């Protein structure tokens, strides 16, 4: 833990990280996330990009919703 | 003044709070969340019998509220609404929409308006809506969900447009003119809602 | 910081992690990311999968764009 | 489960036949109405166990 | 009461639990999962012979349930479902839907 309110804890509930201001994860290679359930939330905006394409897929049901949905 | 309150005993405190010009409310359809910033369809893009519109504001609903109300504007309304449906008739050419009473709603929290009509005449052109509600002893009724809900008694006839259009077009008795074809049914797209309340 | 160029820093600007080669995040349970604005970028490809479905949603506007968009 | 459908698959066929009849002049009363789909709400459950 | 129960041996215990007005249920149809808080289509927005509707509630299903039931409302029902299909006839103009 630091003096600015940033904190990392490893315990019986897994690994928790909190930031006082922001968080930047970078790699020169690939970034791979895995888990049973992946939940991403934003209180303002969510964006995702790929210079060579992007894909969302599932074996069951894909869902796209909003008050307005635009495609190209 | 400090000297006047040392031995005099306080017995009662009454607190009244009045709030106006609130635009930070939550709006819902049968299809989901609406975005209040932009023009939206209360009752859906294709309104049907039984469709609804719900207004929520937790800050008021958690208080012992005694009065609450809101207003809305419509965007591309026809110049006259009863005349708009003159091509939609049944039996011996009798109009489905006889008069403005056709367009009515039910208020589940029990509105105080004189009549149950949906559109009220705007002092300028076009139409607006107005709704006002009361709670006799500042006690919400049991069983209501602390939301303001209004539902449609009758549809706007979207389901009939194709049928009437066809019948005019294929008539062998008359030559179709633009005045005989049905106009497109109206879905009531709206914007700029404002809420107010009192609690004691 | 290590001898291979990998580095983690906690300071007044939040938490920064950089990898010399790659980065692997794994869990036996769920992975939960939160923040005001979540921005994901890739210089080649972006993929996301779920064996029991996937969902993208928002209260305002959903956007899907590319030089070609294919659905099923 | 449903024993019989609500006839969505027949609307186009009946609509067409009325419209092209050479025996009668079509009127609104002779055209088929759109088949119903049963939209519902307020589901409430109660159970007992011993 | 404490004294009265010190020597009178207990032989049997019976437990009965009754619950009503449950709304947190999981609903499904052939296309997927329903939001029970909003008007929903039980057999889909458009129904076929053999389609279905399923109600699930694990809290009751894990118990020795002797009885269970549910209720639903319909919206937008035509004034008369039989008259609604009077234009749909076969053979010598005989209605497909003769009654409820």
């Amino acid at each position: 833990e630091d003096q600015n309110g940033n904190k990392t804890v490893m315990d019986s509930d897994g690994i928790t990280m909190e930031s006082a201001k922001d968080m930047n994860l970078k790699a020169s290679g690939d970034i791979n996330l895995e888990g049973t359930n992946v939940n991403i939330k934003a209180n303002a905006e969510f964006k995702a990009e790929g210079s060579a394409g992007a894909e969302v897929s599932t074996s069951a049901v894909a869902v796209l919703k909003g008050s307005l949905v635009q495609i190209n | 003044l400090y000297r006047l309150f040392n031995e005099n005993v306080l017995t009662d405190l009454k607190i009244t709070v009045e709030v106006s010009d609130i635009t930070s409310v939550q709006l819902e359809n049968d299809l989901g969340v609406l975005n209040p910033q932009k023009p939206f369809f209360p009752f859906g893009p294709r309104p049907i019998k039984g469709s609804s519109f719900i207004v929520k504001y937790p800050e008021a609903m958690e208080k012992p509220v005694t009065a609450i109300s809101y207003q809305m504007d419509y965007l591309n309304l026809p110049e006259n609404l009863v005349n708009h449906y003159s091509a939609y008739t049944i039996g011996d050419d009798e109009p489905l929409v006889s008069d403005m009473d056709y367009f009515s709603v039910k208020s589940f929290p029990k509105s105080s308006n004189d009549s149950d009509q949906l559109f009220s005449e705007k002092s300028g052109g076009g139409y607006e809506s107005d709704f006002e509600f009361q709670i006799e002893n500042g006690v919400w009724e049991s069983g209501l969900k602390k939301e303001l809900k209004i539902s449609l008694e009758r549809s706007f006839l979207h389901e009939k447009y194709a049928h009437y259009f066809t019948l005019v077009a294929i008539s062998k008795d008359t030559d179709p003119t633009i005045e005989l074809l049905p106009n497109e049914p109206y879905a009531p797209l709206a914007e700029n809602l404002v809420l107010g309340y009192t609690a004691i």
